[PDB]
């Protein structure tokens, strides 16, 4: 019977046209608010649903987060095509007065350009298909297959009218730019308030703690317990050009409290999650007789708790449905850390995994199959770093490192991809990133599908000073960290020894490091010692027969071997290293 | 400088092989004290003077000193081996006889620093490499 | 009234900035070239030295480099500067306390380059560079050689490598070559030259910030070492023939120091611009 | 008669074809500047005037000036009155002096020997994979914002369907080989390195306009060249010189050769893309500017289409050509090159006279296809 299929639009143009995470967060929230819209009359219609589960949990604001994803399927009866189509320009001419509304900031409008250049710009695509089927899980791949050959048709305003004083054309610029509204003095006497505008006001209402977003340092920076978002509005209000003042006066406040200041809270973390290969747990939910809806549901409960738990953490959610995850956090807060956060995102995916999926991990996991996992992508930079570069850095730790999509890559523009090739395809990574005020990148990946992620998170834990306390906490070498990088070779040759590794690394340690002093650093150098055998061992396994395979691989160059090679004990001895930093970093103020 | 990992392989060859470290990973803990003396005298007393006095086996020691020139003659043995063979290079690669004590080797042929240099990077390696076992 | 070549004699170390994300324990790294890895200095590095030399000639500065910046009227500049890229370098010996070190790969770069941008007085050197380098490949037969021009140093050592010198005797330097390449000069493998001028074999420096006898800060910084030799080209777009006059007699007379560095106080880039002399 | 040339261009250094969002463009002005890859073929025409007026020294120099009547004619005769201009996109004649018609910049690989050059084109993005479309009655149909098309099966002409993850079609370029198609990635033809530029003097500024600045310098490998055929009204002459191609300065050398006589240069170019044909679809050589993309879409079912932002600086004789030039006040979207339009059937006649119907902006190289 008849299925219905919709793509959304360009999303990937809109995000880059933002400048910072006010535009970044209004052009996600564009395209959920542009779904919601269209498939809301459907959804009231109560139609069957196959892709998204749109039940009435997604419908409620949840934080002023993005939950609509821009793939729907529907099943559809004679009659509805049409009424589509008919609100596929109404929901345009709606948007088009939305914009043209004194509510934003600007000099008049009109809504014929503004819809002619919607329409242009935002491609609205639905597929008709009569596939005689009425299982939704040979519909939901076949009608995806055909969504994405469709995606690559350009729709594009030609003449796009700038400068001139006004004659704007590029709505969606000023809707993101402009999109929390005007400082509107209310009074004499007020605490200034933003104005807002239908995405901000389809996202969180007037429920208390709605005082929108502004700038970033508030968001690295949610511990201080000072306000942040007044205390810079009354500098900028007791004068006479949105974000750059406030973002100028908010760097003044923060600077000014210098007594309780610490490094980090001027560092931004920028997390990017994806589902691990979910199209082949599609498959096996389907070898094995499973319905696809209990998957819908259990990436509903997991995007519901992402966006509570990161809320919770002191994170601004972005974008978060589907498989897909977009967030900016703090690097601390309230003693915890973004890794701490991460963890947490990661046992809740297991955990609604579990509860919905348990049929599919009982039945078929445990014969052998590897179970959904996710993959994430951290990057922690300066808060006057361009938002352009810190993202395309996210991505690139999501996808060529930590989705290790750099080898399929490599592999596939040259055609090497044979099927014994991709056996070695790698996925459950944490791809870590952090860039200074110089220059000085700490990159490292590891694998979640170990007791290595567990040992690294607890040595975070435990070699962090919580500064919210005050009663005290195992103490810190930091001669460590230099030990690691000098003496990395001979740490190499301890860990490719078999069999007294062990021994071996935990007599270096102590021979090392044998004075008075180092009694009480016995903790620290036996985490290191575990959590460093525990990474070779991880490594080793994941890559070693790889790494032989690409060496006599007689297509590839010597350059993208070298590029695709990853050595176990070194690769090891980074981790550890770049973790070591990580707590040094957290740790080490400049009073 | 940095840390030769080549030269600390071959110092754990060497170390085994001259009976310093037994089968469990262990030594006599006179050895580290016998390394680093032989560093500092080295640099204090002459290379020559040096050698003989830890290469003399009729001494009042508490273990083999004798042993560290044995490990130092298979370390330099190792690196004058892979060494490269090329018309501009000043090293010898001529291999140090085991018939050879390491003294008349130096007396008969050491008009060139290359044997001190050696030695200096042999005995750094036998520090770095000797605190991966353990002292009985 | 075209194409010139000009030489860069370092009298002092000389750190360039790179700006570039470092990944290990030195923190400011000096620039090196995008292929060859060689190091080099950026056309606005160039630039920049040379502007801030003539500054008080005002006239010459707006004629021959252009307008200032956040001025007002923006004129382009008529001369154009060139990377400038590493032709001879100092490396450590026993007989000699140095010897200046060029490639075979360095010194056929030259002779592309000076064909390829048409150098005025470039005719002369390019035959006289070609017989050389032939002579040195002919001499080489393949393999790996350090080869000096003075009888004196023969037997010399390149400490970092471990190379002897060797003098063929029927192999001539003429005087504008030394003149150009620098006065002991070794021609050697491109690969003991890539190793004498990588990361590891640059003069690292180690530097902290005191705050009444306790450290603030340290980091490590990479120089180049003294008495160098960076060549460069220069085109003038038929600019003004006075101006264009005092540039060069300003420039090679022998009294002129030009700053290009990232530390002018400690004396770090004090250099010398030589032009290609007659052969 | 007319005078027709080839015209290569070698880069002496590192060139920068920048615009769009580039460096002093105020809001936010972005200190960071991405080169594109090539220049606009109004840079061309520029080039060529400016040299034109060198070869005849009749630039202007020295502060804001003036100009006499006869030197006025002689540079309308030589060059025109007026740059190239979007405006004038459906004027039958060029509007320039002797300048009649350039090709679309072309990329040339120049092997070390007497055989000929080598040119390379992006490749089709349907190179590799076919399309059916399989249209009898209602079986399946999309709408693209509204409009009626057929279906696109896409099948990997190695079935399977599309993966968009093993889409690499628009890292590649590709030229002629002897019956294989010789597919060069991007990379492996321009090199690109970021420099970071500071004013040292430090004195009253803000983020974006003050110092750190940086900007995308582009090298392109060894045996590659930019380059294109001209024509000239026959009065004229062009002179082997080194030009200013691009911006900060980006510094090229022409080669200018004489190719024989009554050449069509569109035909000689139509003739090195020829080895690109498909008889289902037109591609895209050089971007491509229909005035309605809906009219475009009503008679092509599947556009495998990309966009390219065009801004033009315009000047006329009389012009400050020492001080921030007009910009064209609009901006205009182009097709990229290797962009696919699949026709109806039959119709691809009034599909070509759309596209032809810009005689203006096939003079200068911009809507040709094959
Ligand atoms: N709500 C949902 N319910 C069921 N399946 C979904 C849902 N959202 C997304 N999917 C599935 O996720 C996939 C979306 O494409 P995506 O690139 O994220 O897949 P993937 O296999 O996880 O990718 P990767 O190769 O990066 O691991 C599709 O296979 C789609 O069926
Ligand atoms: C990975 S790229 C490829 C998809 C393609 N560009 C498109 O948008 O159809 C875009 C991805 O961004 C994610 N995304 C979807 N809707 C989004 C939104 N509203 N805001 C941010 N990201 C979104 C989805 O995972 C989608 O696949
Ligand atoms: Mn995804």
């Amino acid at each position: 019977m008849k299925y219905i299929a919709i793509t959304l639009g360009p999303i990937t143009r809109t995000i880059e046209m933002a400048e910072s995470t006010k535009e970044l967060w209004a052009a996600s929230y564009f395209f959920s608010y542009l779904a919601k819209k269209i498939v809301e009359p459907f959804v009231k219609k109560n139609r069957t649903f196959q892709l998204p589960l749109i039940n009435e949990e997604m419908q409620k604001p949840h934080c002023g987060a993005g939950l609509f994803p821009d793939r729907y399927i529907f099943k559809s009866e004679p009659g509805d095509l049409e009424l589509l189509k008919q609100h596929s320009d109404q929901v345009l001419i709606e948007i088009a007065g939305h914009i043209a509304s004194p509510s934003l900031p600007g000099t008049a409008k009109d809504v014929s350009q503004i819809y002619h250049y919607l329409k242009s710009y935002i491609k609205i695509y639905f597929i008709e298909r009569t596939l005689e089927s009425d299982d939704p899980h040979v519909v939901i791949p076949a009608c995806e297959k055909y969504l994405n050959i469709i995606e690559n048709q350009e729709t594009f305003p030609e003449q796009e009218e700038t400068m001139i004083s006004h004659q704007k054309s590029d709505f969606l610029k000023f809707l993101i730019t402009n999109v929390n509204g005007k400082i509107y003095r209310k009074d004499k006497n007020s605490i200034p308030r933003f104005t807002g505008s239908f995405l901000t006001r389809d996202a969180f209402g007037d429920m208390n703690g709605e005082r929108l977003f502004e700038s970033i340092l508030e968001i690295s920076a949610s511990e201080l317990n000072i306000n942040i978002q007044q205390k810079a509005l009354e500098v900028i209000t007791a004068n006479e050009k949105y974000s750059d003042q406030i973002w100028d006066a908010e760097e003044i406040i923060l600077n000014d409290n210098k007594a309780q200041l610490r490094p980090y809270h001027k560092y931004i973390a920028i997390i990017k999650s994806d589902g691990d290969s979910m199209g082949e747990t599609i498959k096996s939910m389907g070898a094995y007789n499973i319905p696809i809806t209990q998957l819908s549901k259990a990436l509903l409960s997991f995007n519901i708790e992402s966006i509570n738990e990161i809320v919770a953490y002191g994170g601004k959610p972005i974008f978060i449905g589907g498989d897909d995850l977009l967030c900016f956090a703090p690097v601390c807060c309230n003693g915890n850390n973004v890794f701490n956060l991460v963890e947490k995102l990661s046992t809740c995916f297991d955990q609604c995994i579990n509860q919905h999926l348990q049929q599919y991990i009982n039945a078929c996991s445990e014969a052998q199959r590897p179970l959904p996992s996710l993959s994430f992508g951290i990057s922690i930079t300066y808060h006057k770093y361009p938002m352009f570069e810190a993202l395309h850095t996210t991505d690139y730790l999501l996808e060529m490192v930590a989705k290790d999509n750099l080898f399929k890559y490599t592999l596939s523009n040259k055609n090497i991809l044979n099927e014994n090739m991709k056996r070695f395809i790698l996925k459950n990574k944490l791809a870590f990133s952090l860039q200074k005020h110089s220059g000085q990148i700490y990159h490292t990946a590891m694998s979640k599908k170990g007791k290595s992620y567990v040992k690294f998170n607890m040595l975070l834990q435990k070699y962090i000073l919580k500064n919210k306390d005050m009663q005290e906490s195992e103490k810190f070498l930091s001669s460590v960290i230099q030990m690691i990088r000098a003496h990395a070779e001979i740490l190499q040759i301890i860990l490719q020894n078999e069999d007294k590794r062990t021994e071996m690394l935990k007599n270096y340690f102590d021979n090392n490091f044998n004075e008075s002093c180092h009694l009480g650093y016995t903790g620290l150098f036996e985490d290191i010692q575990t959590l460093l055998c525990l990474r070779y061992q991880e490594n080793i396994q994941d890559y070693q027969n790889r790494n032989e395979i690409i060496q006599q691989n007689t297509i590839l160059t010597s350059d993208e071997k070298e590029i695709l090679i990853v050595s176990p004990a070194m690769d090891a001895i980074h981790t550890i290293f770049t973790a070591l930093q990580f707590i040094h970093f957290i740790n080490y103020n400049k009073d | 400088m940095k840390i030769s990992k080549k030269q600390i392989e071959y110092a754990i060859e060497a170390l085994r092989a001259n009976n310093i470290i037994t089968n469990d990973n262990q030594y006599p803990k006179v050895f580290k004290g016998y390394i680093s003396s032989f560093g500092a005298a080295v640099i204090q007393s002459g290379l020559i003077p040096a050698i003989i006095f830890f290469e003399n086996e009729d001494n009042d020691a508490n273990a083999d000193r004798h042993k560290i020139i044995g490990v130092l003659k298979d370390i330099i043995n190792a690196m004058r081996q892979q060494y490269t063979v090329t018309d501009a290079t000043i090293l010898v690669s001529s291999q140090i006889p085991a018939n050879y004590s390491m003294a008349q080797y130096i007396i008969e042929h050491g008009n060139t620093d290359q044997l001190l240099k050696e030695i200096t990077e042999a005995a750094v390696a036998m520090k770095l490499a000797l605190r991966m076992y353990k002292s009985e | 009234m075209t194409t010139r070549m000009y030489v860069i004699n370092t009298l002092s170390n000389m750190h360039v900035g790179s700006g570039e994300v470092n990944y290990g324990v030195i923190a400011n790294l000096i620039q090196r070239d995008s292929v060859t890895n060689l190091p080099n200095i950026n056309s606005s590095g160039l630039k920049g030295a040379i502007r801030e030399y003539f500054k008080e000639n005002e006239d010459l500065v707006r004629e021959l480099f252009g307008s200032a910046p956040r001025d007002e009227k923006t004129l382009p500049g008529k001369v154009r500067f060139f990377e400038a890229n590493l032709l001879s370098m100092p490396v450590r010996s026993d007989k000699v306390p140095f010897l200046m070190a060029i490639s075979d790969e360095v010194l056929q770069e030259l002779i592309t380059k000076m064909k390829f941008f048409n150098c005025e007085e470039a005719t002369q050197y390019i035959s006289h560079l070609s017989t050389l380098l032939d002579n040195i490949k002919t001499q080489a037969q393949g393999t790996d050689f350090a080869y000096v021009f003075d009888p004196l140093l023969q037997g010399a050592i390149i400490e970092e490598v471990s190379i002897r010198a060797t003098c063929p005797s029927h192999i001539p330097l003429q005087p504008s070559l030394k003149k150009l390449l620098g006065d002991r000069l070794v021609i050697l493998s491109h690969k003991y030259f890539s190793i004498l001028s990588d990361d590891n074999h640059l003069p690292v420096l180690s530097r902290n910030n005191l705050e009444n006898g306790q450290s603030a800060n340290l980091w490590y910084e990479q120089v180049l070492p003294r008495y160098s030799r960076l060549y460069f080209m220069l085109m003038d777009g038929n600019a003004q023939s006075e101006y264009l006059k005092k540039f060069r007699d300003t420039l090679c007379t022998p009294s002129t120091i030009i700053q290009i560095g990232a530390n002018a106080s400690i004396g770090y880039g004090y250099c010398q611009i030589s032009e290609l002399s007659p052969f | 008669m007319n005078r027709h040339y080839l015209i290569t261009l070698t880069p002496m250094d590192w060139f920068f074809f920048g615009g769009e969002r580039t460096l002093d463009d105020g809001k936010s002005a972005d200190y960071i500047s991405h080169s594109n890859k090539f220049p606009q073929q109004s840079a061309l025409l520029g080039m060529i005037r400016y040299q034109l007026l060198k070869q005849h020294n009749l630039l202007s120099q020295f502060p804001y000036t003036e100009n006499k009547p006869t030197e006025k004619e002689i540079m309308k005769t030589l060059i025109g009155e007026q740059s190239f201009r979007m405006t004038e996109r459906k004027a039958k004649s060029l509007g320039l002096g002797v300048i009649k018609q350039i090709s679309p910049l072309m990329l040339i690989e120049c092997k070390d020997d007497t055989s000929s050059r080598s040119i390379y084109f992006p490749l089709p993005l349907d190179d590799g994979y076919k399309v059916s479309f399989n249209e009898t009655s209602n079986e399946d149909k999309v709408f693209y914002n509204g409009i009626e098309c057929p279906i696109p099966n896409v099948y990997p002409a190695s079935r399977k369907f599309f993966d968009h993850k093993t889409y690499n079609n628009y890292l590649f370029w590709c030229t002629q080989g002897n019956n294989q198609i010789k597919k060069l990635l991007s990379d492996e033809i321009w090199i690109s390195k970021m420099q970071i530029g500071i004013t040292k003097h430090v004195e009253e500024g803000e983020d974006n306009d003050k110092s750190f600045y940086k900007q995308e310098f582009l090298q392109l490998k060894k045996s590659f060249i930019y380059a294109f055929y001209i024509t000239l009204s026959g009065e004229s002459e062009l002179s082997s010189d080194i030009i200013q191609l691009g911006g900060q300065r980006s510094v090229f050398r022409m080669e200018v050769e004489s190719i024989e006589e009554n050449s069509d240069i569109q035909e000689k170019y139509q003739t090195a893309a020829q080895f690109l044909t498909q008889s289902d679809r037109l591609l895209i050589l050089s971007p491509t500017y229909v005035d309605n993309l809906k009219e475009l879409s009503a008679l092509c079912n599947f556009m495998w289409s990309d966009s390219i932002v065009f801004r033009n600086i315009q000047t006329t004789n009389a012009s400050n050509f020492y001080g921030k030039p007009i910009k064209s006040s609009s901006k205009y979207h182009f097709l990229k090159p290797g962009s696919v339009l699949y026709f109806k059937q039959g119709k691809r006649k009034e599909v070509e006279k759309l596209l032809m119907d810009y005689t203006y902006l096939r003079l200068s190289g911009y809507n040709i296809y094959i």
